RNA sequence: UGCUGAAAGCAUCUAAGCACGAAACUUGCCCCGAGAUGAGUUCUCCCUGACCCUUUAAGGGUCCUGAAGGAACGUUGAAGA
RNA sequence: CGAUGUCGGCUCAUCACAUCCUGGGGCUGAAGUAGGUCCCAAGGGUAUGGCUGUUCGCCAUUUAAAGUGGUACGCGAGCUGGGUUUAGAACGUCGUGAGACAGUUCGGUCCCUAUCUGCCGUGGGCGCUGGAGAACUGAGGGGGGCUGCUCCUAGUACGAGA
RNA sequence: GUGAAGAGGGAAACAACCCAGACCGCCAGCUAAGGUCCCAAAGUCAUGGUUAAGUGGGAAACGAUGUGGGAAGGCCCAGAC
């Protein structure tokens, strides 16, 4: 359904009544505001794109502060798209309120991922190391053996080997809110959404809870 | 459900037929007369 | 070959249509219709179509019997009637009815709650005497056996569901 | 010292052709020799002598006996656990304009030039298109 | 050089095998150089070539 | 496992057709994804000067023009060899 | 033979299906439970220890299961060197002796910065035919799929009971 | 007998198999072994039958109302099934 986008903050906790300690953390929403809509005929599908936050006025650009002020609206920070269905009806000048995750039980949350640089092969894919010990000499944490001998006589593709961990966009589903704030603009939602502290994340309701 | 390539009828009622490329072999009241080739 | 060369009768007070192979029988009961292939030559004696291969076919005697049983079925069906009555078996086993639903009560934690096609009017004159009509006798015949075949009476005791008029085998746990 | 048709002098052609109702062996190498460009007189080897066919509602094309479901597409990716397969019926659900170019990828020759003499097949699989500015003639096959 | 023979052959709407059975028929001994070579330009002289074979045949 | 039913007037899941069927199949869940050369779609912002020379026009040069926007430099980061 | 390092462990796999588990159907000398036996099915998963140099094997103990194979009986320009293998020493036995013996204990140097193919990552130039700032549609690809047990139905059906 | 001491077209490539024995030059004609739907040159050439299984384009013991042709017999309007 309609997405919105948010920052995640901190994390902290939410006690109960009884003295359970759910583990929280709180997603800053402001308002946002639909710039370009598009459908079939127009682009070829059905969707809406928006954008929330504030930048500032000498550091948009020409290009952006033509589309910024042929919706009129203000200098926001991003630009997403959230596909669709039918049964809707939408204009672009109307902002999306908080409140619209105030009736959904389970949903999504999409981000990036933190930086962890170039990794390792026992650090990223888990690969078992060696014996630091017992004869053994300067093999203490390569990932040993790769291919068979003279048939196929190459490396496959599809091995797994080091790079860079992580840093790209993933997906925690089915999530739990417990609150939402009409007063400071916030989302409470259970775990560990991905992403460190001062990213932006996709949020939505869940696919299939 | 025998699993033969010589099959053969064994009492009065077995009907040999040919389904989808298959030599089936049944039977009216029998559960063992039951094949296929 | 014999019942491709003995050919059909019909009699009057009924809508006919052949439209060639759209022979929609208009009567009492309903109308069927089927697009039949074309290894077949048909015309009407206003009381008899005759049947038999077009002129150019290899296996032209296939659809010249087949055709020939499925058009006396169908203005049979449609003049008469049609139904082949089940029987359900068993303490706790039970069939209800409203028009177009039944539910049994067929051993399972969930009852089987199942639905019906057009061409079916059902009724249950007994608790677990259920009769299902029609006119389409190659419709009625898989819906019935689809209705039925949920649970084959087991060999031993002969409790399941079963036609009211077939044959099961009484089988023996050697002791 | 015998013609070699340059190719800033040759020209080419615009043809429109329904293929309902026509086999694929029967088809697929008839518009494999016209943009090979061998039924012009002023063919040459070595240079392109190619036309333009557009081939309308491809996914109507039909062989006979039990291979609509009978024709197997297999290919393989790349990684290692990965060479997968779809059939004709599928193929043709699904998208019929590769029924008809691999066809016609099959009896081109091979090589740069070969890719060239692809580079005409303008071939889809609707009922209509967007090149009868060009005003093509209906070719009938 | 057979093949742009071949390719005038179908222009004009008769095979190979009719055509050098034709020629074959009117005794010729022209070469396959030079019946290519005609077939190039003069599109009306290899016109009445073929027409020569369709009248020896025909 | 079926329904209808000839070949073979009868039984026949099969030859015409119709219905069911599992972690395998295509999807459905998710990721990098137009260097897809078949190179895309898509709403935006900028340049509306004079000329002579043989390359007679998709050509070479002198002058006000040098904007959109990016690169480089400094402060650096939960981005990083 | 102007040399392709050999058994077994450690680290990483991938395919095969004559399928160990799990999925769906027929037969039974199948009442239920649990099984017998072939037929379809290879997506996914597959024990930690004692003992010898050991794959296996035996034994102790789990689990749904502790599958069968090829890949130079995969893999020493990736790693132990215990096994068989060099030089020393001894016992049995053989020869008069020099010394031998799939007989045995004991100690015994495992070299190399990647040019190229390959593979995982990160990048500059140019093209996409006016040039630049962004957001995207997605033909193809790639990871993902496991299973235990307790409770409801119900101590129902089946069964003489159990 | 090729092949070692031998080139070339057909068997995809392929010393030994079939064709065949090239001293040099040519943008000349006829065929062999083998091929003529396009890749790659030449018949989607005509009558004419089998095949329905990609059989063609890998195999046995045995199996069967798959199928075409021939030769005899028994039962039959004392209607045989
Ligand atoms: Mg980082
Ligand atoms: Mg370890
Ligand atoms: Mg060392
Ligand atoms: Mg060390
Ligand atoms: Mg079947
Ligand atoms: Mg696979
Ligand atoms: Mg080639
Ligand atoms: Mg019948
Ligand atoms: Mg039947
Ligand atoms: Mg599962
Ligand atoms: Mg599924
Ligand atoms: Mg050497
Ligand atoms: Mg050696
Ligand atoms: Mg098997
Ligand atoms: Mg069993
Ligand atoms: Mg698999
Ligand atoms: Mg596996
Ligand atoms: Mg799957
Ligand atoms: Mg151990
Ligand atoms: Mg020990
Ligand atoms: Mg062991
Ligand atoms: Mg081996
Ligand atoms: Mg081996
Ligand atoms: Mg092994
Ligand atoms: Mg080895
Ligand atoms: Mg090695
Ligand atoms: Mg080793
Ligand atoms: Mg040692
Ligand atoms: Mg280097
Ligand atoms: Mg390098
Ligand atoms: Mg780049
Ligand atoms: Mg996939
Ligand atoms: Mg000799
Ligand atoms: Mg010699
Ligand atoms: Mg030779
Ligand atoms: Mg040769
Ligand atoms: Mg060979
Ligand atoms: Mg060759
Ligand atoms: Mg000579
Ligand atoms: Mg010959
Ligand atoms: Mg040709
Ligand atoms: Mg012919
Ligand atoms: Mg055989
Ligand atoms: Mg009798
Ligand atoms: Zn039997």
């Amino acid at each position: 359904m309609i997405g919105l986008v948010g920052k995640k903050v901190g994390m902290t906790r939410i006690f109960t009544e009884d003295g359970v300690s759910i583990p929280v953390t709180v997603i800053e929403v402001e308002a946002n505001r639909v710039t370009q809509v598009k459908d079939l005929a127009n682009d070829g599908y059905r969707a809406i794109q928006v954008t929330t936050g504030a930048k500032k006025a000498n550091r948009v650009t020409k290009p952006e502060a033509g589309h910024f002020a042929k919706a009129g609206v203000e200098a926001g920070r991003g630009l997403w798209e959230f596909r669709l269905a039918e049964g809707e009806e939408f204009t672009v000048g109307q902002s999306i309120s908080v409140e619209l995750f105030a009736d959904v039980k389970k949903v999504d949350v999409t981000g990036t991922s933190k930086g962890k640089g170039f990794a390792g092969t026992v650090k990223r894919w888990n690969f078992r190391t060696q014996d630091a010990t017992h004869g053994n000499s300067l093999s203490h944490r390569v990932p040993g053996s790769i291919g068979q001998n003279q048939t196929p006589g190459k490396v496959f593709k599809g091995k797994k080997m080091a790079g860079q961990m992580g840093n790209e966009r993933v997906t925690v589903q089915s999530l739990d809110v417990v609150r939402v704030d009409a007063e400071r603009n916030l989302l409470l939602v259970k775990g560990a959404v991905p992403g460190a502290t001062g990213s932006d994340l996709i949020v939505k309701p869940a696919v299939k809870a | 459900m025998k699993v033969r390539a010589s099959v053969k009828k064994l009492c009065r009622n077995c009907k040999i037929v040919k389904r989808d490329g298959v030599i089936r072999v049944i039977c009216s009241a029998e559960p063992k007369h039951k094949q296929r080739q | 070959s014999r019942v491709a060369k003995a050919p059909v009768v019909v009699p009057a007070g009924v809508d006919v249509k052949i439209n060639g192979q759209v022979i929609t029988i208009k009567g009492k009961n309903g109308e069927l219709t089927r697009t039949l292939n074309d290894a077949v030559e048909v015309k009407h004696a206003d009381n008899t179509l005759t049947f038999g291969p077009r002129d150019g076919y290899a296996d032209g005697w296939a659809q010249a019997g087949t055709a020939r049983a499925l058009l006396n079925s169908m203005v049979i069906g449609v003049t008469e009637g049609f139904t082949k009555k089940l029987q359900l078996v068993g303490v706790g086993y039970r069939a209800a009815v409203k028009g177009n639903v039944i539910n049994l009560s067929l051993g399972f934690s969930h009852p089987v709650d199942h639905q019906l096609p057009a061409g079916i009017t059902a009724e249950c004159p007994t608790q677990t005497e259920i009769v299902l009509k029609g006119a389409d006798k190659q419709v009625i015949g898989q819906v019935a056996a689809d209705l039925r075949a949920y649970r084959r009476p087991e060999p031993y005791k002969g409790k399941g569901v079963r036609y009211a008029d077939e044959v099961v085998r009484t089988k023996e746990a050697k002791k | 010292k015998t013609f070699t048709a340059k190719p800033e002098t040759v020209k080419r052609d615009w043809y429109v052709v329904d293929a309902t109702g026509k086999t694929l062996g029967r088809l697929a190498t008839e518009l494999a020799r016209r943009l090979r460009g061998k039924h012009k007189a002023e063919y040459t080897p070595h240079v392109d002598t190619g036309d333009y066919i557009i081939v309308l509602n491809a996914d109507k094309v039909a062989v006979t006996g039990n291979k609509r479901t009978d024709k197997v597409y297999y290919h393989h990716t790349g990684h290692i656990g990965g060479i997968k397969q779809a059939t004709f019926e599928e193929m043709i659900a699904r998208r019929p304009e590769r029924v008809i170019e691999i066809a016609v990828k099959g009896m081109l020759p091979k090589g740069p030039l070969g890719r060239a003499m692809f580079r005409k097949l303008k071939v889809y699989a609707g009922n209509e298109h967007n090149h009868a500015a060009q005003q093509p003639q209906v070719l009938d096959i | 050089w057979i093949a742009r023979i071949n390719a005038a052959a179908r222009q004009n709407g008769i095979s190979y095998s009719k055509f050098i059975n034709g020629l074959k028929k009117a005794s010729v001994e022209i070469d396959r150089k030079i019946l290519a070579d005609i077939a190039v330009f003069d599109k009306v002289a290899f016109t009445a070539l073929v027409e020569k074979a369709k009248a020896a045949l025909a």
